[PDB]
């Protein structure tokens, strides 16, 4: 035995549904920052 | 074999720039 258990999506099933998710995790270091929001620079 | 660690193993913990404190 392994602990593998494997779904069986079917189009009929809604928490029996698949669900497709996506986390996004923000790294907040005091590093250089490298992803950032798109609010323009002044001088 | 071993020998004496002494003083080494030391790092910066964090990116932040700090100056005459005792952190």
């Amino acid at each position: 035995y392994f602990p593998l258990q494997s779904y069986g999506f079917q189009p009929t099933n809604v928490g029996y549904q698949p669900y497709r998710v996506v986390v996004l995790s923000f790294e907040l270091l005091h590093a250089p920052a490298t992803v950032c929001g798109p609010k323009k620079s002044t001088n | 074999a071993y020998t004496n660690s002494f003083t080494r193993g030391v790092y910066y913990p964090d990116k932040v720039f700090r100056s005459s404190v005792l952190h």
